[PDB]
RNA sequence: CGGAAGGGCACCACCAGGAGUGGAGCCUGCGGCUUAAUUUGACUCAACACGGGAAACCUCACCCGGCCCGGACACGGACAGGAUUGACAGAUUGAUAGCUCUUUCUCGAUUCCGUGGGUGGUGGUGCAUGGCCGUUCUUAGUUGGUGGAGCGAUUUGUCUGG
RNA sequence: UGGCGUUCAGCCACCCGAGAUUGAGCAAUAACAGGUCUGUGAUGCCCUUAGAUGUCCGGGGCUGCACGCGCGCUACACUGACUGGCUCAGCGUGUGCCUACCCUACGCCGGCAGGCGCGGGUAACCCGUUGAACCCCAUUCGUGAUGGGGAUCGGGGAUUGCAAUUAUUCCCCAUGAACGAGGAAUUCCCAGUAAGUGCGGGUCAUAAGCUUGCGUUGAUUAAGUCCCUGCCCUUUGUACACA
């Protein structure tokens, strides 16, 4: 019964819209649902060079990259949860369903 | 034959094992996160991967 | 480059069963990465394809380190003329 | 290009016309006479005939030497 | 690589880009092309060739 | 462009101070010395722990000795009565690379010989270049439409003062 | 709110208030005979084209040395040298695509080096609740090119890759010089700033005197200017002319 759905996304507002839609769908389908547990983000800094040759002043790049993580805890049979996850998918949010 | 001298030196370490997948050069290779790509083509196709210069 | 006859017939049969074919550009590679059942080298396949590419029977597309072949209408006649197959049957790329 | 030291020669295979005729020895009747030793290996049996040297016998592709 | 190969290959047939929405067991890619007649060739023969390219 | 001057800018300017180099030793790089080779590149701001180039064999772009075709394709000769290719003892060689030598078995039309042509090349040319990077410069300067001056380059707008 | 200023643009001091200036990116026009063919199957021309300026193996060289400089590291001590006790971080990183290569926890063997099998993790779980350095407290020393310095050198013991000497790298013992606060000249910066002192990522079969971020402690001076070195406009003779 203990379902730990992990939602991974790079964008913030699309992930917030998806998890809010899942919470508002659980309220319509009348099941017990926990709030959005906001796990901390991750950062990836990349420092490279600009010039192909080794001449002139030394440049240093700053490439940033972020990724987030949310989770929705559920106490429901899986037949209800599959009907929820089949509806309204987008390529931004990646869903990981775990039942334990 | 020449095939005996072809497979004689092992390629089990360093730049003899891995190289760039675009220009095939032994310069500017990142082993981190399995890139194996030179820095010039990385700066070229850096936006298509997902990296961006914000700060 | 000298090539085995049965492996040559197997390569032309693999070319006839699907006209489009891929290859990875790697010098230090013993066998072909896709066709791994029949133990054939990649360099013999590359030379047998560029022998047709030079005299104009296949179109070439070039990726970063990958080669791609596209079979032409002259190659349609050449493969069935080499394999002595009836002209009624078509490859899979002509099928819907 | 032309170097100072002359090149080392390559073993050009000297062609021999009707070299298969020296294998068998014919008789007036309907039979054959095989002079060379048959190879007892698993890769080649009665098909591949071993070389007729002066001191030991040797086969072509399996590299199997039989000495007296 | 999926962007670069189609950019190099479809450049003579009016290529602009691709759009992908990931679905389970179905990789639905949309080649947003200008000339839709030039990219098919003959009843979608080049499309069936590109599916074999992605498969192989 | 000023050898005529003013204005505001910056600790790749000063002022009052703070920490370092040069004083001792060491890792490393350049020029010369130099070797069979010490691969090449860049000279005040704007090269010299640099090309992400921290090299025992790859890296090697350099040399010393030895092998492979990895010379597509076309046109005429060779050729299946074998065009071609691999070889153990043992001599040479660096390797048991038949690369050669004493000797013949083997794969079989893929190959071999000449003529055209093609590709291969960290081999040269950044004084031919695309793209990209540094400088002025991260300074506050710059450009159009309608008017006023003529024959026009020009200047008003684009600023006398804070 | 109080002062300066056409009382306009605005500027300064003060009460109250987490702050009365956090840092960075993007960065107009125009140009260099600036670099890159040694990043590129981005490319023009020439050459090579078989005894190959292509490809492969074993070594050498890239390190080399009368000399001059460039970028860095540590000492010249009493503020210090030795031995224990006591007390804290956030960046990170990590079970494979050919491919072997990942983090290590715990009980042992041994002075260290290193070795044996063993459980957890696809990560706010495992390392880890990161007992890091300086620090403070308690012992030994006392002006001696010294217990500081380990430049220099010898012997033995181990790991890594098929293979290390000109020392891949680590451990133990022995050797104890230059260096007494630095001449001419010169570089950087102005508040959690310089500085002391550490730890992660990249380079990584072996891999930090390199580079970038993350931490701890924490000052002197300054709220001005073009005298010195540059850059940007001006008035004007025009020996400055695809300039
Ligand atoms: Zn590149
Ligand atoms: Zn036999």
């Amino acid at each position: 019964h203990r379902i730990r759905i992990t939602l991974t996304s790079r964008n913030v507002k699309s992930l917030e819209k998806v998890c809010a839609d899942l919470i508002r769908g659980a309220k319509e389908k009348n099941l017990k649902v926990k709030g959005p547990v906001r796990m901390p983000t991750k950062t990836l800094r990349i420092t490279t060079r600009k010039t192909p040759c080794g001449e002139g002043s030394k440049t240093w790049d700053r490439f940033q990259m972020r990724i987030h993580k949310r989770l929705i805890d559920l106490h429901s049979p899986s037949e209800i949860v599959k009907q929820i996850t089949s509806i309204s998918i987008e390529p931004g949010v990646e869903v990981e369903v775990t039942i334990a | 034959g020449h095939q005996q001298l072809y497979w004689s030196h092992p390629r089990k370490f360093g730049q003899g094992s891995r190289s760039c997948r675009v220009c095939s050069n032994r310069h500017g290779l990142i082993r981190k996160y399995g890139l194996n790509m030179c820095r010039q083509c990385f700066r070229q196709y850096a936006k298509d991967i997902g990296f961006i210069k914000l700060d | 480059m000298l090539m085995p006859k049965k492996n040559r017939i197997a390569i032309y049969e693999l070319l006839f069963k699907e006209g489009v074919m891929v290859a990875k550009k790697d010098v230090h590679m013993p066998k072909h990465p896709e066709l791994a059942d029949k133990n054939v080298p990649n360099l013999h396949v590359m030379k047998a394809m560029q022998s047709l590419k030079s005299r104009g029977y296949v179109k070439e597309q070039f990726a970063w380190r990958h080669f791609y072949w596209y079979l032409t209408n002259e190659g349609i006649q050449y493969l069935r003329d080499y394999l002595h197959l009836p002209p009624e049957i078509v490859p899979a790329t002509l099928r819907r | 290009k032309s170097y100072t030291t002359p090149k080392k020669n390559k073993h050009k295979r000297k062609k021999v016309k009707l070299a298969v005729l020296k294998y068998y020895k014919v008789d007036e009747n309907g039979k054959i006479s095989r002079l060379r030793r048959e190879c007892p290996s698993d890769e080649c049996g009665a098909g591949v005939f071993m070389a007729s040297h002066f001191d030991r016998h040797y086969c072509g592709k399996c590299c199997l030497t039989y000495c007296f | 690589e999926l962007n670069e190969f189609l950019t190099r290959e479809l450049a003579e047939d009016g290529y602009s880009g691709v759009e992908v929405r990931v679905t389970p067991t179905r990789t639905e890619i949309i080649i947003l092309a200008t000339r839709t007649q030039n990219v098919l060739g003959e009843k979608g023969r080049r499309i069936r060739e590109l599916t074999a390219v992605v498969q192989k």
